[PDB]
């Protein structure tokens, strides 16, 4: 039961280049729960974690971190800990969240994602946010804007070159300007964990933001690809891949830093940031703040 | 929430909680309790998981009462002990992280816990 022991599933090329309609996403186990040792985001956070240990993702000195849905309703943010307990122990984390919450960030921001003012630009954005209106399921399911319009402007603006992003959607909690985005990255997938694959929920990942389109996405198409991926692939909840955790932390890879202006970007610098090996972007003191 | 709530209505909010779960009250509860390899050096506060085989590590904020119950933070510098920082405690304690972290003291030279750790 190999599967059983990875983190999750990530969506194959298999099913990126199918051509379907948008169809109802029925899971076999839907709403199945497994028991947990600790909150369940305690295992989907750290399998989330597990997975972007095998992408290259940049790692510098100081690295900067934005945790967007960080809040639960009992007031703490278990996803943050665990970013705390996985990232660098000089990684800068910002979370945020409607509600209030106390976390082991470094800054801790309350509100509307769209009053977090992100004065330079980030290496990695997290995003559990998920609104609950999108639960009053009436009539076609169409790309949503909510905190999507937010996200896709932060990933345009406020993003370092070779950064990444990790974004929850779900079936009905989606974007098409979300998933075109992704073409700007090396690469991307969505990644669904074993601790959570009774749910359609899954995280956008782009890996190394390139700030060029390097495949043309068409998002609508695209999800109903990812639909129908999570529609024809068995998946059984397990935390398995928690059960060895020795080489659980981020990799330091002590990623450098860049300023270059755009004109300088040659083959050699768009190759190192889909390695990995490189971010560009300022070097200042991060400035996060309320608007 | 309702120790929550009674730590408010108090000067000494530590004196306050312990009272309270030593007559009985429910310790307060959703500590972020982390997963680790039980591994660690097992000191009490540290900025990675640190568990050893007869202990857990939680968020330093969860556990923290001042953090959780959103009011001043005693420390002189203001600056919170545990907060983003993670917290060992022992196994057999872990019916209320909260009571123990303010029920103890580190070691101001070894900082292990001083009575489960502390050898000096
Ligand atoms: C996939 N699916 C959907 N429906 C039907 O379509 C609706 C919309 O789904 P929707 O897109 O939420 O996705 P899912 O319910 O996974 O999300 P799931 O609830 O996992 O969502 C997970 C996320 O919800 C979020 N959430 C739960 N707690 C909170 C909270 O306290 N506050 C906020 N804002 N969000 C929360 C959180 O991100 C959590 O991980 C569903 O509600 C069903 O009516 C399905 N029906 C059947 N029979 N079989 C299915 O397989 C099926
Ligand atoms: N527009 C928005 N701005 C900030 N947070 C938002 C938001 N829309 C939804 N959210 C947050 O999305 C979160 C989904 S549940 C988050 C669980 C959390 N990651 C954990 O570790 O437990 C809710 O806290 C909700 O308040
Ligand atoms: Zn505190
Ligand atoms: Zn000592």
């Amino acid at each position: 039961a190999s599967a059983d022991w990875k983190p999750g599933h990530a969506m194959p090329s298999l099913f990126k280049v199918q051509n379907v309609n948008l169809e109802r996403c029925e899971l076999a186990n839907y709403k199945q729960s497994i028991p947990m040792p600790v909150h369940m985001n305690i295992a989907k956070y750290m399998q989330l974690c597990q997975y972007l240990n095998t992408c290259t993702l940049a790692v510098p000195a100081n690295m900067r971190v934005i945790h967007f849905g960080a809040g639960s309703d009992k007031g703490i943010a278990p996803g943050t800990s665990v970013l705390r307990q996985w990232l660098p122990t000089d990684a800068i984390i910002i979370d945020n969240d409607l509600n209030e919450f106390v976390s082991d960030a470094d800054i801790t921001l309350f509100g509307d994602c769209v009053t977090v003012r992100v004065g330079q630009q980030v290496d990695l954005v997290i995003s559990d946010m998920y609104d609950p209106t999108t639960k009053n399921v009436t009539g076609s399911n169409e790309s949503k804007a909510l905190f999507f319009t937010y996200l896709c402007n932060l990933i345009n603006n406020n993003l370092a070159l070779g950064g990444s992003v990790a974004i929850k959607i779900t079936e009905h909690s989606w974007s098409v300007e979300l998933y075109e985005l992704m073409g700007k990255f090396a690469w991307w997938t969505v990644f669904c964990t074993n601790a959570n694959a009774s749910s359609s929920e899954g995280f956008l990942l782009g890996i190394n933001y390139l700030g060029t389109i390097k495949e043309n996405i068409d998002g609508g198409a695209m999800h109903a690809n990812y639909i129908f991926w999570r529609n024809s692939t068995p998946m059984n909840l397990s935390t398995y891949s928690l059960f060895d955790l020795s080489k659980f932390q981020l990799k330091l890879k002590g990623t450098p830093v860049l300023q270059l202006k755009e004109s300088q970007i040659n083959e050699l610098v768009i190759s190192l940031l889909s390695q990995g090996k490189l971010l560009i972007r300022d070097n200042d003191t991060l400035s996060v703040s309320t608007d | 929430s309702s120790v929550l709530s009674l730590v408010n209505f108090t000067v000494d909010p530590q004196k306050a909680y312990l009272d309270f779960v030593n007559a009985g009250g429910a310790p307060l509860t959703n500590c972020v309790k982390m997963l680790t390899p039980k591994t660690g050096t097992g000191i009490a506060i540290s900025v990675k998981p640190e568990s050893t085989a007869d202990q857990e590590t939680y968020g330093g904020a969860s556990v923290c009462l001042y953090c959780r119950a959103h009011i001043e933070h005693p420390d002189v510098s203001g600056v919170c002990k545990y907060k983003g920082k993670f917290v060992q405690i022992p196994a057999q304690c872990v019916r209320d992280p909260v009571g123990f972290c303010l029920s103890n003291t580190p070691c101001n030279v070894c900082q292990y816990w001083i009575g489960y750790g502390c050898n000096c």
